[PDB]
Order: C-alpha cells, then structure tokens, then sequence
C-alpha cells in the first residue's frame, strides 16, 4: 500500500519510439493510477497499472516545447515522479557577412559567425561545426567554435586580392534519422578583402 | 478461396488505446492471392475519443501488430486485431514467406509506402507507412509477424477539433508462402 | 474473362476542355478483377492543341469523370468518357466500386490519393497529385456508380514554354468491388 | 502457372560494373500475370564489394537491363541478369511487355515509362528516397532481341548515407504494365 | 440581341477547383465571349445557352491578376470579375533592441496577399524565452509591424510568425514553422 520513495527520478529521450520503457516505479494487491500531470492537455505518458511501469504512448514527445515533466501517482490496495527528457539532435543550425585582412598578418580574427541552433544549450547537439567548401584550398583560414555563445570564429593560418570563400554548417554530433535525408547543405559565403 | 477479408465495413476490431480490453478502432485489411505474390489493401478508421483526438498533436505514431500462428488464425490475446480474419466462402498461403523474409540489421523484412490523411477542412497530410514483416518473436507459439506503422510529423496540427481519424487506402504486395 | 479494357492504344475518346463536341484526348483505363479487389491502370494522353497547351501554366487541375449505370456501362451523355468500356474475351457489374465500403452521402473514406509524374521535354520531372474519388455523389437519378479522376499540379517554375504533347506516368490503385 | 520467378532469395545473378564476369549482386524479380496486365516485384540486394561501396557518395545511379528474345527468355549475352527466369510449377511469351502499347521508336518518346519511389533504410535507420525509372521497350540493342525492360535506381541525397560497408538492400518496388498476347 | 444591364460584376475565389459558378449573365440566346483584357490564358468558359461563366481546367491566381474585364456579345456589354484572395503566401521577415514599459524592437515583414485584409496581417506568437514574462505583443496593422513592449522591468528569445487568419488548404501541410531569434540587451 505505502510507497518506498518520494522522488522517482528517471529519464527518457526526445522523439523516441512508442512504448519504450521510461522507468519502473515501485511500492511496498496494488493497482497504479496517475492522478496528475504537470501539463494537463497533452497526454504523453502511460502508467502500466499491473507492474508499475511508465511507457510512452502513440503520441511522441518533443523536449523543445516542454522540457521537464512532473507527475503525481497514487496506488490503492501519493508520490511524485520527476521525468527529465534527454535531448537528441534535431532541427538544423541556421546561419545569418564581411571581414578585413591586411598584409602578412598572422592568426588574426576576421569574422565571428553567429548561428541559432534550437537545441539544448551546453550539450553536443547545439555546438555547431563549420566546414569549408571552396576557397581554403591552399591553407588560408582555420575555423573554431567558441562554446560561450556558439560562435564560428575564423582566423588566419598563413601570412597574406579578393579571396572570398564559403562555409558549410553542421552540428558537432551527427544528425538524427528524423532530420537527415532532409538536410540540404547550403554554403552561405564569406567575403574578405586584402589591404 | 483467394481472399482474407475483415468485412467490407466492420465494427471496431483493433486497439490503439494502450490498456483497453475492448476494441476502439476499425481497420479494413484485405489480402488476396496473385500467383507468386499476395496483394494487400489496408485502411484504418478511428472509432473512439482517444483515437480521434490523436491528430490534434504534431507527431503521432500509430502501431498495429498482428501475430499469426502456425496455421494462420490470428491469436486474439497478444495481437492488436482482437478478431481473426475470415475467408470469402487453410489460410497458410496468405502468410508471408519465411525463406524470403526470415527471422533473426536484416533490413529486407520491410515495405515502405505512403498514405494520406484528409484533414478537418481538408489539407492532404502525408502519413508515412512502414510494413515490417516477421523479424521478431513474441513467444514460441506465434509463427508469422506483421506490423503496420503509420507515422506523422507535421508543420502545424492537422486539426484543432475532434472529427475522425480516417486514413487513405494503402496498397502493398509481398512474397507469399507456398 | 476478368479484364475491363479501354484499349492498349485507343483513339481520342475523352474530352478535357469542358464544352467541346468532338473528343480530343486519349484515356487508357484498365480494370482487372483480383480476388476481393479491383486493380487499376490509368493514364491520359492529350491529343489536341488546347490540352497540349495546358502545361504552360503553373496551376492546372485536370478532371475526368465516369458515371456507370446499374448494369455497369458508361452513360456517355453525362460522363466524360465518350466511348463505352469493352471486355476482352466475351453484365459487367463486378468491376465497379462497392456501395457497401464507399457509400453515397464529409464522409472522406471514399477518396484514394496518389502520385504520378510528368516528364518535361527539357529533362525535368514534375509531380502530379492524383485524386481518385469514388461514389460520393449522384449527378442524375439513372446514374448508379461514380468514379472521378483528378490530376492537380502546382509548380513554381513554369513546366513548358512551347507546346509539347501531354503525357503522364501510369497510375496503379486498388478498390473494393461490388459482388 | 502464371508467375515468372527469379527466386525468393536466390544467389548472385545480376551484374553491375560492365567490364566484369563475376555476378556481384542479387536481384529478386517477380512478374505475375493477372487478367490483362502484369504486376511486378523488384528488389535489388548487394552481394559484393562494389555494389556495397556505391552509397558512400551522394549522387549515384544503379542501372539494370533485361534484353529478352523472340520467344520470352532472357539472352544472357547482352542483358545484365545472367540467369534465366523460371515458372512456379514447371514458353514465356505472355509475360513480355506489349508492343502495341509500348511501341519501338527510332529517330523523343515518353509514353512507355514507369516512375516510382522506393527507400533505402541506412545503417542508423534513416530513410533515403530513391527514384525508380522502369523503362519498357523504347529502343533496340541489336537484331537478336525482341523486348527491352530496364530498371534504374537514382539517388541525389544531401549527405552520405553510409561511411562503412553494409549490404545495400532496397525496399521492394511494385509496378504494373500491359502484356503482349 | 438586347441585354438587361450594361456593367456586370462578379466574384470568384482564388485557386478554386474547375467548373465553379462565377456569375450568371443574362440578356435562343447563344452567349459568346469575344474578348478578354488579359487575353493569353482562357480562364473563363461561358456556357453558351445559359450565360453561366465557369472556371475551366486551368485555375486562377490573384497575385498575377485581380480584375478580369472581358467583353461578351449575346446573339455588346462588359463583364468585370474581381478575385477574392485566399491565404497562401507564408510571410517572410527581413532585429535588436536595448533596454534600461519601453518598446524594444520593430519587426518589419512582407506578405503577398491583399493589403489591409486579415490574410495579410502578421500575427506574432512566442517560441522560446518569454517564460520570464518580459514581452507583450502588438500588431501595428496600418504598416504591418511587430511591436513588443516590456512587462517586468529588469536575455534573448524567438518569434514564430504567422498570418492573422488560418492558411489555405494547399499551403498548409507544407509550412514548416521556422523560429526567428531576437537578442535583447540590458544595461
């Protein structure tokens, strides 16, 4: 009848398949019933009333529209469950250029490209990775991702005319199966003048 | 006899409400023999409040699983069809082949198609359907496995009200067992 | 026999400009009985000037309607196919869609959607959205079965500049028949 | 008996990489006669290294020809299916595509094509859409043949579907044509 | 040979299906369209016995032409048909503001429908960042601008832009909502 804990902390992943096991709550014949969710209008979780298991159901999840769930159950003959949705990679990083170099300058900053990725801030699914397309053949520029606010800062390598180029955007971790084979690489260029 | 019906317009015989004992959604499934293959016709109509209010949400994955035994009569205890199929007038020949779709990766057990959902005002939303043949085993008394998966991701909601979940007739063809 | 023909290469028998009195487009339509369903084959070839200058536009909806009777022959006065459908080896109600699974009457369990492709003359490939509507309606009192076809096209770039011939990819579909 | 087989899961019979004599892929092709048409079932499976290293690129095309003869068998000297097709319960003039609906031309012509779509489920579960262009007669290789049926799978993806080597299996494609009585 | 009126009017929906009744002219009379002012597509088919203008198998577009003036003889007159716009053409946004109830930003957009109507007004929602309660929206209708105003005096957020009314049955189930970021600065 009575329960064994008060905070059953578990997790499940974003955009997962239906009827994956979130967690298995436990209590010391019993029958299980959810009495409240934190969002009332989307029914997202299912309580298996036989063995005390939490499943996802036919409508799947999204972490970006609602990040963490808190839901109270009660068994008959209350206690709180705190479910955090683990973020998987989804929607493509989008890009919003000019810069100036000089004669024989070494390792100087040209541009700091901004990028709005709509994923979880801090993780490997928001950190952008910028790869070159055409213009950096002879070893001219290097790219780093500053992880303070996701800045694709470029810098010089050699010491150097209108040598403009282009960069291609991706996340640091690879894409999901639900977003790849729709991601088309559009290389948005970068213009730079020597002086 | 060359037709496994469900009825032309049945009552509810599937279960999508996960944890109900009574059926709440109808589906028409017609399998016909044609030489070395079997043609298949399938559509799914909702018949309760939870099935009709699925498509107020963006992402919805409906899953219907059928487990034929050694003969071919559907086990109504572990499948999603709670009523077996009938002939037009055994039923081994309509079941899929085991030397073409073997058990256990092994991505040859799938047939990928596409159907449509006419919205509340009518907007032709594309549902991606996936027919997984056998590939798995629940226990040691089911012999053949079929699974339909109707997946939908969308830009906005299909409908903000409850109308009916009526999907387009999907057609397929698989290799049959002798 | 289990094949309702139209012709492997028929002449002009279908009107597309609504209001002409001579047929101006060929329509290939093959129905075959298969167990409890009917499999279908349908394509459309424009064989005039106006139909061939349809796809210079960027939003085109081509409608082709068929109205059978209780026996199962095309009434050519009110239909849009101006030539009866003939058999192959020899009552032809067995190829008509069922009024039990697609009843007359909202009620959007009647439609069957799908796709074909138009191969443009410059190597381009455009998708055409095909809507096959079953019974749904009664135009007359003597009409007993309805089957309509629709080729919709919306495209950003214009498909053709000069006049080429109109030719669509074949379409295959299946429906529940009347007994 | 109204089924032109190839095998439910046969050995390697098809050949891509023209310039080779080892059969390097498997091809399940089932043509079922039905009324006045022929339904089909096409499945291409990888069975060697060169078919399996194709999808490391992004704009690829896999071509298969079937040049029949005057009576309905496959000429192995010119086609790309070096194994004759069989029936189910053993003349195959009935399963050939029709020459009065798909006629032979000689100099464009676009009334003897079939378009379709299949899918390639990758190594991590990502569906890639492949286009299928089933071309009936349209042409003639030489004077020995009498019917032509070609298949072609094109893919123009955005990224690479694979990096290592896996068995290139396509989704089964279904189609229908008019037969020659 | 004699009409009843001189200047006819009518209204047909933009992007409607073929064979819909546009208008019913009146004057056995064989009605005969002889000229259009936009002349290269035949968009209107006149039923010769009854004078019912119908939309033929080629469909219309308001954004190319909003008024078709066609002259018709009944064996002369004018026919002036106007097009009622439906809501295709998803809006597009061409965005930084610093604070210290002070308005922060001004968001200028560009629709493509009839200017002034409720298929033109950009209605601005909230996507990720106003859970602190900092921004209230305002749709400046007379020049279509997304004004925001402060709520709680003292961070960045994003806006999802849509029209005032719901979209058409064709452009829905293709519209992928892309969020658009606004960066707010504070001293």
């Amino acid at each position: 009848p009575v329960f064994t804990q008060d905070v059953f902390v578990g997790s499940v992943e974003e955009l997962s398949a239906a009827h994956t096991l979130v967690m298995k709550i436990n209590a010391t014949k019993i029958s299980y019933r959810i009495v409240s969710l934190e969002p009332a209008y989307p029914p997202v979780f299912y309580l298996n009333k036989d063995t005390g298991e939490i499943y996802t159901t036919s409508v799947t999840l999204d972490r970006e529209e609602h990040s963490s769930y808190t839901l109270t159950v009660e068994a008959r003959d209350q206690a709180q469950v705190q479910i955090r949705i683990l973020d998987v990679n989804d929607n493509i990083p989008v890009v919003e250029l000019e810069g100036m170099v000089e004669e024989n300058q070494v390792n100087v900053e040209v541009t700091r490209i901004k990028v709005f990725d709509a994923d979880e801030i801090g993780s490997d699914n928001w950190l952008a990775n910028f790869t070159f397309a055409s213009g950096n053949e002879g070893g001219y520029f290097h790219i780093e991702t500053d992880a303070q606010t996701n800045e694709g800062i470029v810098t010089l390598i050699k010491e150097v005319k209108n040598l403009d180029f282009s960069v291609i955007v991706a996340n640091k971790a690879a894409f999901h199966k639900s977003i790849r084979s729709k991601y088309k690489p559009t290389p948005i260029p970068i213009k730079v003048k020597v002086k | 006899n060359n037709t496994l019906w469900t009825g032309p317009k049945p009552e509810a015989n599937c279960i999508i409400e996960y944890g109900k004992q009574n059926p709440d959604s109808k589906l028409t499934l017609i399998l016909v023999k044609n030489g070395g293959i079997v043609n298949g016709y399938v559509t799914l109509m909702g018949a309760s409040d939870y099935v009709n209010t699925l498509f107020k949400n963006k992402n919805v994955s409906i899953n219907v699983e059928l487990y034929f035994d050694a003969t071919g009569h559907i086990l109504p205890d572990s499948s999603s069809l709670k009523t077996d199929l009938e002939l037009k007038y055994s039923a081994r020949g309509f079941m899929p082949s085991t030397t073409a779709y073997p058990f256990v990766t092994h991505n040859e057990n799938y047939i990928f198609g596409q159907c449509y959902y006419k919205a509340s005002d009518g907007a032709l939303f594309p549902l991606e359907v996936t027919v997984m043949l056998n590939k798995r085993l629940p226990d040691s008394r089911t012999s053949y496995v079929m699974t339909f998966l109707w997946s939908l991701n969308a830009g906005l909601a299909p409908e903000t009200t409850q109308a009916t979940l009526i999907t387009s007739p999907f057609t397929f063809s698989y290799i049959r067992e002798d």
